[PDB]
């Protein structure tokens, strides 16, 4: 709770989904905003800090509150937009043999600001003497150590407390989220979105040779006409959908009504009969 | 609120799927909770957190959370689960809403035992007491789900292991006080202002978490329950 | 609510061993079972904090093992004239107050902190029911303003319980029998520490007494000293 | 030193856009080099001067093998503010945003900066970006948008052993980064690998608003450009989709001379107030 990690994770696709089947945890509150409008958000970098705290202790992990360490060692404010996911660790962080590793800095002169980080290890000076260290009736340690043990209850073991700090500075977001795909479909009028090039047209198999760099691709007059696969390297073809004029051919309503029907740019299979120019 | 099918129905053999639509302030930031009740015989947990599932739960069932809503899926259904099935979820404004039930109907170890109803005089009423026999009271919670006769279920009153902060229903709020001893495994409600609609059984349901149902969004449940007494005040 | 005899008088300082049952638990985390020496008059004097490790005082009184759910504190072979009460404190879970336990009469026979640091009070001689009444405890020593205080009152016959608790700088925690009603309100970071009455409810006629540790996060700080209280008198 | 200029001849010309054209007259609007412009001559046989950047640099490298590497762009080149440090290490480029300043001077082992701040981006790029009378010469078009730091480059090894002068022939670059770290450069400080234990000359151009006719060729890669504010003849190859023009005469955009002064003439100052005899008097009011 002293010296927590503060990795700065970005350009990643952040699968919330994947969270819910990774380790068995107890906690999956979020304040922002929901899960499942989570996974289509972007982001520019996420602050992942975690903590290892008592079960009684969970409760004071909120944005805003006061307690031994909500205001000793990590304060959250009123903007938090991540979530408190925590889990029992007490499994493999209890043995008995005497747990002075952890500690909660029990004494402190007044509240930290939210979100810092104090790594400091001098003695505690309770004012109205000058301790150049000593350790006796004025200036004691103020840090003191967990007593974990295997042969407990829940409420008092180690719980393992990760936050996802997420801010939306003046940069482009870098982290958005998982993206799924389709199937592809040839030789058939279908709606694509490669890429935000949104449109509908017949996907068919061109033989262009693109350049290595090139992703997109248009025509001479402002028409898109071929785009690469966002999947492995294929050269695909966008040409528009079945269209064409109608045209009724009639004798007149005169002698009889059989009617002849003509349309225009099909070769009879994309629609007696015939084909003509 | 959740919304429930009333009375589905279904054929043997095939599967079929019961669903359980929630806003986001209750499904979409918690963890819906199936249970199953045999029509005569006292409810049991079919699935919590909607991944997993009781060791005496089968893998008949399975659930899932896709959006804002939980769908219950039971692959090759028979005469056995036929009972009915309640969703429950708990929502952020400090309250336990539950579902109205689904009559899945097909025509082809703890006791936590309690009592302390009877019926009494209207606008008074007696203690709640409920009693076990070695579960560690102490690191597990306990809640009242009351169920009256014909009716569905609701979430009356909570209690954290800790013994610290409790939470109330919405009707149930001020009239009522629950609390615990440091005797042996037990649990007092008292109750007041009675308004004869508490026609009920007052399940002592046992719980798996040790803090109240608010912090832990993913490890609340519910553990076996208990014969409850059927109190009727009856006015 | 904690469980202790009512009075232990039999076999004088030979099988006494009081504990005080009724926590069913681990004693929560840190095991740190302290008992007070709650004397007539003079405010009450600690004996020990910890299990083991007494401080500087009486040597006739220490193995305060824990065994099973309660801390048996081995008080044989001490003496044959005392008259005083024995508080124990448990429950150390989070935000819980009421710590002590029952009256324990320990008087082994019945018929037979001054200058270490400052110890004044406000003497609330004929106190008028509501209003707003203040209380010091102003320490010439051991600063007021960055220790871990509390305040725990006693009434006649009932037993002590933790009536306020104030951290460092930023946590104002109340007790709850108050329950909102008791507005801790620190005096100048240089001069003092008060308190405040906040218009009682005929509930604060017991004494106070402004101790400069917690009670059930009892820490070291060197050492233990208490202060004499003064009586409310309510005129409700 | 006195840095001399050389006549920067048609190079430069990079692909604003990932779009497949084959045979097509595309007229682009966006920062490129203007043809026959004055591009400075500073020499690494010492110099390690400040360049500012307004808008986007054309940086050459005729270095033989590791002359020339490294990039120290930033605003303030300071611990305050942000900065960029893209070098090229053996077989590997780091491509970091972090705020440092400086240890003693642009040289370099990481002997160019040594502090410890907070960092932004840690894009390690582990391809790298970069015969006795065959040199090797290495351009890169430089260019910053809001949100974009894009990064271009080409390598072509030059034959002719000519002196140190930009070689005729277009070549175009292909954008190998797209860094979207968004920071404000206008700073250039550049840096050689001393390793003490004519070489090499950098060109360092700047690019302007100008409009560009691109011809694409049947494979998809632009042959030549021509620019459209140069001369008489560059005007009548833009307004016309045709890199041939017929013999013959053609109206091309309007010119209008724009003023230089401004007077702003009112009508006589008369009739004054009479305050001056309000505000002197004896006996005012009461």
């Amino acid at each position: 709770v002293y010296a927590w990690n503060r990795k700065r994770i970005s350009n990643c696709v952040a699968d919330y989904s994947v969270l819910y089947n990774l380790a068995p945890f107890f906690t999956f509150k979020c304040y922002g905003v929901s899960p499942t409008k989570l996974n289509d958000l972007c982001f520019t970098n996420v602050y992942a800090d975690s903590f290892v705290i008592r079960g009684d202790e969970v409760r004071q992990i909120a944005p805003g509150q006061t307690g031994n360490i909500a205001d000793y060692n990590y304060k959250l404010p009123d903007d938090f937009t991540g979530c408190v996911i925590a889990w029992n660790s007490n499994k493999l962080d209890s043995k008995v043999s005497g747990n002075y590793n952890y500690l909660y800095r029990l004494f402190r002169k007044s509240n930290l600001k939210p979100f810092e980080r104090d790594i400091s290890t001098e003695i505690y000076q309770a004012g109205n003497k000058p301790c150049n260290g000593v350790a006796g009736f004025n200036c004691y340690f103020p840090l003191r150590s967990y007593s974990f043990r295997p042969t407990y209850g829940v409420g008092h073991q180690p719980y393992r407390v990760v936050v996802l700090s997420f801010e939306l500075l003046h940069a482009p977001a870098t982290v958005c989220g998982p993206k799924k795909s389709t199937n592809l479909v040839k030789n058939k009028c279908v709606n694509f979105n490669f890429n935000g090039l949104k449109g509908t047209g017949v996907l068919t198999e061109s033989n262009k040779k693109f350049l290595p760099f090139q992703q997109f691709g248009r025509d001479i007059a402002d028409t898109t006409d071929a785009v690469r696969d966002p999947q492995t390297l294929e050269i695909l073809d966008i040409t528009p959908c079945s269209f064409g004029g109608v045209s009724v051919i009639t004798p007149g309503t005169n002698t009889s009504n059989q009617v002849a029907v003509l349309y225009q740019g099909v070769n009879c299979t994309e629609v007696n009969v015939f084909q003509t120019r | 609120v959740l919304t429930q099918p009333p009375s589905a129905s279904g054929t043997p053999g095939q599967r079929v799927t019961i669903s359980c639509s929630g806003s986001s302030s209750n499904i979409g930031s918690n963890t819906v909770n199936w249970y199953q009740q045999l029509p005569g015989t006292a409810p049991k947990l079919l699935i919590y957190s909607n991944n997993q599932r009781p060791s005496g739960v089968p893998d008949r069932f399975s659930g899932s959370k896709s959006g804002t809503s939980a769908s219950l899926a039971i692959s090759g259904l028979q005469s056995e689960d036929e009972a009915d099935y309640y969703c429950a979820a708990w929502d952020d404004s400090l309250n336990w809403v539950f579902g109205g039930g689904t009559k899945l109907t097909v025509l082809g170890e703890v006791q936590l035992v309690e009592s302390g109803g009877g019926v009494v005089q209207p606008g008074g009423s007696l203690r709640l007491s409920c009693a076990a026999s070695g579960f560690r009271f102490d690191d597990h919670a306990m809640h009242w789900v009351r169920q009256a006769p014909g009716k569905g279920l609701e979430w009356v009153s909570v209690i954290s292991g800790d013994g610290g902060s409790t939470y109330y229903a919405d009707s149930v709020k001020g009239r009522f006080s629950i609390s615990r001893d440091d005797s042996k495994n037990s649990l007092y409600l008292q109750m007041n202002s009675l308004r004869t609609e508490d026609t009920a059984l007052y399940y002592c349901a046992k719980d798996r978490s040790y803090g109240p149902p608010d912090v832990f969004n993913y490890e609340y449940g519910m553990d076996v329950w208990g014969q409850g007494t059927t109190v009727t005040v009856s006015s | 609510v904690l469980t202790q005899p009512p009075s232990a008088s039999g076999s004088p300082g030979q099988s006494v061993t009081i504990s005080c049952t009724g926590t069913s638990s681990d004693f929560g985390g840190y095991n740190s079972v302290s008992w007070y020496q709650q004397h007539p008059g003079k405010a009450p004097k600690l004996m020990i904090y910890e299990v083991s490790k007494r401080p500087s005082g009486v040597p006739d009184r220490f193995s305060g093992s824990k065994s099973g759910n309660t801390a048996s504190l081995t008080v044989s072979g001490l003496q044959a004239e005392d008259e005083a009460d024995y508080y124990c404190s448990s429950y150390a879970g989070s935000n819980n107050f009421d710590v002590f336990g029952t009256g324990t009469k320990v008087t082994v026979l019945g018929g037979g902190g001054g200058s270490e640091v400052q110890l004044v009070e406000s003497g609330g001689g004929l106190i008028q029911p509501g209003g707003s009444l203040r209380l010091s405890c102003a320490a010439s020593g051991f600063t007021v303003s960055s220790n871990y205080m509390s305040w725990v009152r006693q009434a006649p016959g009932k037993g002590l319980e933790w009536v306020s608790v104030i951290y460092s700088g930023g946590s104002t925690y109340y007790a709850d029998s108050v329950k909102g009603r008791f507005t801790i309100s620190r005096d100048n970071s240089e001069n003092t520490l008060y308190l405040q009455m906040n218009s009682l409810r005929a509930e604060d006629t017991a004494v106070y007494y402004c101790a400069r540790g917690e009670i059930q996060p009892y820490y070291y700080y060197g050492m233990d000293v208490w202060g004499q209280g003064t009586t409310v008198t309510v005129s409700s | 030193l006195p840095p001399a200029y050389t006549n920067s001849f048609t190079r430069g010309v990079y692909y604003p856009d990932k779009v497949f054209r084959s045979s097509v007259l595309h007229s682009t609007q966006d920062l490129f080099l203007p043809f026959f412009s004055n591009v400075t001559w500073f020499h690494v046989i010492f110099d390690n001067p400040v360049l500012p950047f307004n808008d986007g640099v054309y940086f050459a490298s005729i270095e033989k093998s590791n002359i020339i590497r490294g990039w120290i762009f930033g605003t303030t080149l300071d611990s305050k503010t942000q900065s960029l440090l893209i070098v090229n290490n053996a077989t590997n480029v780091v491509i970091k945003v972090c705020e440092f300043q400086f240890c003693n001077d642009p040289f370099l082992e990481f002997r160019v900066y040594s502090s410890a701040n907070n960092c932004t981006f840690e894009y390690v790029s582990q391809p790298f970006l970069m015969q006795g009378n065959f040199k090797n010469l290495r351009e890169f078009v430089f260019k910053n948008i809001d949100g974009y730091f894009k990064i271009y480059s080409k390598h072509t090894p030059i034959i002719v052993r000519e002196p140190e002068d930009l070689p005729q022939g277009f070549s175009a670059l292909e954008p190998l980064v797209d860094l979207p770290i968004g920071i404000n450069i206008t700073r250039f400080q550049t840096l050689l690998a001393l390793h003490r234990s004519g070489a090499a000359a950098y060109y360092v151009g700047y690019l302007q608003p100008r409009t560009f006719l691109l011809k694409y060729n049947e494979n998809g890669t632009i042959t030549d450009a021509v620019d459209c504010a140069l001369d008489p003849l560059s005007e009548t190859k833009c307004t016309l989709k045709s890199f041939t023009v017929e013999k013959g005469i053609y109206q091309t955009s309007n010119f209008r001379v724009q003023p230089t002064e401004s007077i702003v003439r009112f009508p006589n100052i008369t009739n004054l107030c009479p305050f001056d005899e309000v505000f002197n008097a004896t006996r005012f009011a009461s």
